[PDB]
């Protein structure tokens, strides 16, 4: 199973410089060899076979080259070491021993399977074992998606192969917002096209003024026309023949391989907003095509290996027998009795009332009781689940009794082959999530706990003389007052109240609902899922339902819509309308909703995997989001199986991912030492240790020359060891920097500063920074230049992560180090003296507004002088997004929406340019309008944010467990009020928190100025 | 306003907690989240939101004098006449210290007990999580030992098989010093299997101990989880009575 730690041996983080290794010769002899920890297996094998001649039966040994080494790894796997260039410290050995063997079997398969096993964090042979027919079926059937994606990738080779590795990083639309287009000179952009001239690799400039909507080929034409002319019959011939070059971003691996308006490419789009010069590089297509090695896919070994009644014919009610539970961890003194709580669920909604077993003593968990449910067997929907738990009951405080769940478990009532459950079943139960007080956990995963040393519940389902199968889909298929009310229901947020009257109204007008397709989620919740006749009618309507926007389709993928037809419809809206841009944007959520799927094989998993295998930017983050969760035993089988099929078919990217995986492992190990054995050591002593360790060739080889897991477009070259340090914070973060090996690194990023943190969960931060990015994208699209800074953040494991460092920035507390309240503005004046002073105050004001609105809406952790940073050019940003939403409701029963970012005198003096009476200025009024528009722009897109948070409910994030946690943004966005009342509310929270300065300025009656 | 089932400015989330795991028929009236009232009825494991809409009150052609008239009518008659199908059986009553000072001192006490208990529970969880991680690590190392012991035993089996004929040969040849070399190696091998077997045995002990330690951590948590919930409800009840006893907006 997965490795406990990232150590060089079991119970030993680092091997000493010299180590004794037990070598088991094929003649049955044993030679204890003293090896250098960093020696290669070539060296160890040569030094062994020299020594082996000083030992009995030496004559029985073949040539040193007829053999390889085998040993037990920390994953408890027997690994054949075919790659003898690997060092002893990097073998992940359990104990220092090596067994000499002759290589047998399929070398190529074993090597690939080892490379997959290393990347996914578990040996692939563990899957061959799995008895579950659903598992073995997923492993074979998913290969169809693999072959399909590889064929589509190798179709238009080499262009289709280049588009896979280097996909266009483009916006979803060529449409340029009004403020963006006005930043252009009469719709024209000034681009710098660079050429690396042979034989000296000398850099030559070419400034070009061209239309923003110029296709990359058109840009090459202007460069080809400027590099020759500044005739006509020749230019036309030259341009047409010379379309054999490509454009690349200087300093990073972003290519312009597809015919999109230049301005639609995010880098160019970003240059216009920033007022920055776009630096592009011209290189021959041949130079790139020849840097693309072949990505061949091989069908694995497991792919080449060796009376039913309908549900509708079953005339009886649903009953389930609870037999017994092996044990429960409860002290008999504190708890009176124990019982089994059960429910029949469709999503998070019960299909009938919950039923309990009788109360029994703690010492004797036996019930032998049939539970009868108020549901007729043919009326069971396809996504029907049994959600159960063992609960404790303790009275003793008057007639007041306290009920607590002890362990929970969920089961699909139908398996992946549409078979209704029958007969006896043993279910190993899961620990109750920290913070969960509800007696049942319907959002929780299905299936038995793989750890069998846990409470095991015994159940029994009915037998109906045969195998009951869910009926086939063909078998299933057998005014203006009202138009205004419907439109009003459809504009309401995903979590707004739907009255029984509104449900009945929606069901009654179900055929007319097709005229407004966006009302579909509201109509689907109006359905009685416990009625086969209502569902059958809903099925015929969803089959012919008109397409919805991909942002609305994502809602039908959360825990509220478990029906496979509803979910199949949702995946199809994504297949035809979701841009690769938005798929990358929402990937965090799209990966998460795979936990909600009833089965391993589904349309969503097939859609995401085909996309990961046809776009390497999606594949990169798809791999890391799945890998970071491989410790989580609720999803590790599902995710490990999905990762195996991705790694098996991703081509050459596996070699690159394994380099990232191994770089991260060394950093995990290095920090574990600093945090454990060396925890009591001083900063100087810890720093001396880091310097010595980072100089070692094993470390140097692994941590230099790989792609950044934050952005694989950035190449991490040689480490800048003099700039690498252990930070002062509590969990020993590492501040690292690498050279950018790109020929043109000077122009984009000469620095690749990253904070490696082993100790805290970075998932919440990663979610917050995603939201800030989406919010900033809403603002820009609406012409609001509120510049946000969503710095890179990636969770790479269990409380392990990367943070992109923001260069030329300081915390408020750093700036304050004189005693003043004018210190901040004085600091900014001294950094932006002269003509560039106005641009700095603008930037500070704009970034300030964005952060003010964003942190308020989200209910982010309290702001302070260490949490708030300012760039040299005035740009303000927040750091440390460990908390959000209602994090203080349980701790302090207080009910008031906090204003995390209170703009004190310091920030006011900056915005009002030092002026006395800061709130009375025209700069403060301007800043208020920014906040107002920003606030309403987010409220107008509330459905998106609610859906993005709803998609994360099963993630395991402490501050996102229920829809009740999401109710906070419904409050901050005043979603149950009018837009005008909501702006009044925001103004009131700003006024209460700032003690005046924010009141009306428009008229309270009509809100006109 | 005086009706037991009428609550005022309580949120949809507050109603949810009140209706959590209640029997069918359980109801309460509150002010609409925005038609100024909302009735919430417990039916088939779900909370049904029915809007109360004139000069008249009703759900549907309104025909009631007050909210109390509309409720009390359906409190004795099934909601089937409107739509089917249950009566308003069980009302959530807004009815279950003397001074603001006595209440305030009790609040401070419960809030202290609660902050203590919640910090303890969180520390028990971190202790639980770490013990869970360590148990997982030990089980993996035992599996690695099992595989290691198998290899070292194959090495004994292999050494035996290959040396049998060679030691027969040397016995005849009077080369006792060579016999002593093969045996010394084989002994080095057996000592090592003994060392590994003992190491696995010692870890198997540690696991049985730590497995029992996890069991007790889980027991401790299952006892303080219900107390933590009630203490928080009490703490929150006192905050409510303090707001009400104090000067209001
Ligand atoms: C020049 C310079 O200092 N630039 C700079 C610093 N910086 C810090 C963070 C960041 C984000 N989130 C955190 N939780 C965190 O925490 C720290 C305490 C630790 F834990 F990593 F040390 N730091 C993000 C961007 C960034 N850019």
């Amino acid at each position: 199973p997965p490795r406990p730690s990232s150590g060089e041996l079991w119970g030993i983080h680092l091997m000493p410089p010299r180590i004794l290794v037990e070598c088991l010769l094929p003649n049955g002899m044993i030679v204890t060899l003293e090896c250098l920890r960093e020696a290669t297996l070539i060296t160890i094998k040569h030094e062994l076979f020299k020594e082996a001649r000083k030992y009995p039966l030496h004559q029985l040994l073949q040539d040193e080259s007829s053999y390889i080494f085998v040993s037990v790894t920390q994953e408890a796997e027997r690994e054949e070491f075919f790659d003898e260039t690997r060092r002893l410290c990097d073998l992940r050995l359990f104990q220092p021993f090596l067994k000499v063997i002759e290589p047998v079997g399929n070398r190529e398969e074993k090597i690939l399977n080892r490379e997959i096993g290393f990347a996914i964090g578990m040996p692939v042979c563990e899957f061959d074992m799995v008895k579950d027919p659903e598992v073995q079926d997923f492993r074979r059937n998913i290969l169809n998606v693999c072959k399909e994606a590889v064929d589509l990738r190798d179709l238009n080779s080499p262009h289709s192969r280049a588009m896979y590795v280097y996909p266009p990083n483009v916006e979803s639309s060529p449409e340029l917002p009004k403020h963006i287009y006005n930043k252009l000179d009469k719709g024209q952009i000034i681009v710098v096209i660079w050429v690396i001239v042979s034989p000296n690799n000398d850099k030559q400039k070419y400034t070009l003024k061209i239309n923003h909507d110029c296709v990359p080929e058109q840009v090459i034409a202007e460069a080809i026309r400027k590099k020759t002319r500044s005739s006509e019959q020749l230019k036309l011939c030259v341009l047409e023949y010379q379309g054999k070059y490509i454009l690349k971003v200087c300093g990073c691996d972003e290519y312009f391989l597809e015919k999109y308006p230049l301005s639609q490419y995010k880098y160019i789009r970003s240059c216009i907003m920033l007022g920055r010069m776009p630096n592009l590089m011209l290189m021959a297509k041949e130079s790139l095509y020849s840097q693309l090695p072949m990505d061949c896919f091989t069908m694995p070994s497991y792919s080449r290996r060796i009376s039913t009644k309908s549900l509708w014919v079953i005339n009886s009610a649903l009953r389930i027998k609870i037999l017994c539970a092996t044990y429960v961890n409860v002290n008999i003194r504190d708890i009176d009795k124990i019982y089994v709580r059960t429910g029949i669920y469709h999503g998070g909604e019960p299909l009938c009332d919950n039923v309990n077993t009788q109360r029994v003593p703690c010492s004797n968990p036996r019930w032998n009781e049939w539970l009868n449910y108020d549901i007729y067997i043919p009326d069971l929907p396809r996504a029907a689940r049994l959600c159960l738990s063992i609960c404790s009951v303790k009275g003793r405080k008057g007639a007041k009794e306290e009920h607590c769940p002890l362990a929970w478990g969920n089961i699909n009532l139908f398996d992946y082959t549409d078979t209704l459950v029958s007969g006896k079943m043993a279910l190993n139960l899961w620990p109750v999530p920290h913070g969960l007080e509800d007696l049942l956990n319907p959002i929780g995963v299905t299936g038995s706990n793989p750890n069998k040393e846990t409470p095991c519940l015994e159940l029994e389902f009915d037998w109906f003389s045969s195998v009951v199968k869910f009926p086939d889909m063909s078998v299933i298929e057998e005014r203006e007052n009202d138009k205004e009310q419907l439109k009003a229901i459809s504009t309401r947020d995903p979590l707004s109240e739907i009255t029984e009257q509104e449900k009945d109204f929606l069901w009654s007008h179900r055929h007319y609902c097709v005229t407004i397709p966006e009302i579909l989620p509201k109509l689907l919740l109006s359905v009685k899922w416990n009625s086969r006749d209502e569902v059958a009618q809903m099925y015929c309507l969803v089959k012919d339902w008109p397409p919805i926007k991909p942002e609305q389709a994502m809602e039908l993928l959360d825990c509220n819509y478990p029906d496979p037809m509803v979910r199949g419809f949702a995946v199809r809206c994504l297949e035809k309308y979701l841009t690769d841009d938005k798929l990358s944007q929402y990937l965090i959520q799209l990966v998460q909703v795979l936990k909600y799927e009833q089965y391993l094989d589904n349309l969503l998993v097939r859609f995401l995997l085909k996309k990961a295998l046809t776009n390497q930017r999606i594949g990169h983050f798809f791999f890391w989001h799945l890998k970071s969760e491989m410790h989580n035993k609720t999803v590790s089988q599902r995710f490990g199986l999905l990762l195996e099929s991705y790694c098996r078919a991703c081509g050459m990217y596996l070699k690159h991912l394994n380099r990232q995986v191994e770089a991260m492992e060394k950093l995990i190990n290095l920090t574990d030492i600093l945090k454990q054995e060396k925890k009591d050591e001083t900063q100087k002593v810890q720093m001396k240790f880091l310097v010595e360790q980072m100089r070692r060739p094993d470390f140097m080889d692994a941590l230099q020359g790989f792609l950044s897991p934050l952005n694989p477009a950035h190449q991490l070259g040689n480490l800048r060891l003099e700039e690498c340090r252990i930070m002062s914070s509590a969990k020993r973060p590492l501040w690292l920097n690498w050279e950018n090996p790109d020929i043109m690194s000077e122009l984009l990023f000469q620095n690749n500063e990253i904070i490696f943190k082993n100790g805290d969960d970075l998932r919440q931060d990663m979610l917050t920074l995603q939201i800030i990015r989406i919010m900033e994208n809403i603002w820009q699209n609406q012409g609001l230049d509120l510049r946000m800074l969503p710095y890179g953040c990636l969770s790479i494991g269990d409380c392990v992560g990367l943070i992109e460092v923001v260069r030329n920035s300081h915390t408020i507390m750093q700036i304050q180090c004189q005693f003043n309240s004018h210190t901040l503005h004085q600091w900014l004046k001294d950094k932006n003296k002269g003509e560039i002073y106005d641009a700095a105050i603008d930037l500070f004001t704009r970034s300030c507004a964005g952060y003010c609105v964003a942190t308020f809406i989200l209910g982010i952790g309290d702001r302070h002088n260490s949490n708030i940073m300012v760039k040299d050019d005035g740009q303000l940003f927040h750091i440390d997004f460990g908390h959000f939403l209602d994090h203080k409701k349980k701790k302090f029963g207080y009910k008031r929406e906090r204003v995390p970012f209170v703009l004190t005198q310091d920030f006011l003096i900056v915005i009002s340019k030092g002026a006395q009476e800061c709130t009375k200025t025209r700069e403060f009024e301007r800043f208020q309008e920014m906040c107002y528009k920003a606030y309403l722009a987010i409220r107008q897109h509330a459905n998106l944010f609610i859906n993005l948070f709803s998609m994360m409910l099963g993630s395991g994030m402490p501050e996102l467990q229920s829809f009740d946690d999401i109710a906070y943004i419904r409050k901050t966005l005043a979603l149950d009020k009018t837009e005008q009342e909501a702006l009044e509310y925001f103004m009131k929270q700003m006024n209460d928190a700032h003690h005046g300065g924010w009141t009306t300025k428009m008229d309270w009656i009509f809100h006109t100025i | 306003q005086d009706a037991e089932w009428y609550w005022g400015d309580i949120s949809r989330e507050e109603v949810n907690e009140k209706l959590r795991d209640t029997a069918d028929g359980t109801f309460l009236v509150r002010d609409a989240s925005t038609g100024d009232y909302t009735l919430t009825l417990r039916k088939g494991g779900n909370n049904k939101l029915i809007k109360i809409f004139d000069g008249k009150y009703g759900f549907s052609p309104l025909t009631f004098s007050s909210v109390v008239e509309l409720i009390n009518h359906y409190r004795n008659e099934s909601l089937a006449q409107y739509n089917p199908d249950v009566k308003l059986l069980y009302p959530v009553s807004k009815y279950q210290e003397d001074n603001i000072e006595a209440v305030g001192k009790k609040l401070h006490e419960y809030n202290t007990q609660f902050q203590e208990k919640s910090r303890e529970y969180d520390r028990l969880y971190e202790e639980y999580t770490r013990t869970s991680q360590e148990i997982q690590m030990k089980r993996t190392a035992i599996e690695a030992f099992n595989e290691t012991i198998k290899i070292f035993e194959e090495q004994c089996q292999t050494q035996e098989r290959y040396s049998k004929e060679y030691i027969e040969k040397f016995k005849r040849e009077g080369n006792e010093k060579e016999i002593q070399r093969i045996m010394h190696n084989y002994d080095k091998l057996k000592s090592r299997i003994s060392e590994i077997i003992d190491s696995r045995r010692r870890l198997e002990e540690d696991l049985k101990k730590q497995a029992a330690e996890y069991r007790e951590i889980d027991k401790r948590m299952n006892s303080i989880k219900p107390d933590l919930i009630q203490l928080r409800k009490t703490r929150d009840q006192y905050l409510m009575w303090l707001t009400q006893k104090g000067v209001r907006q």
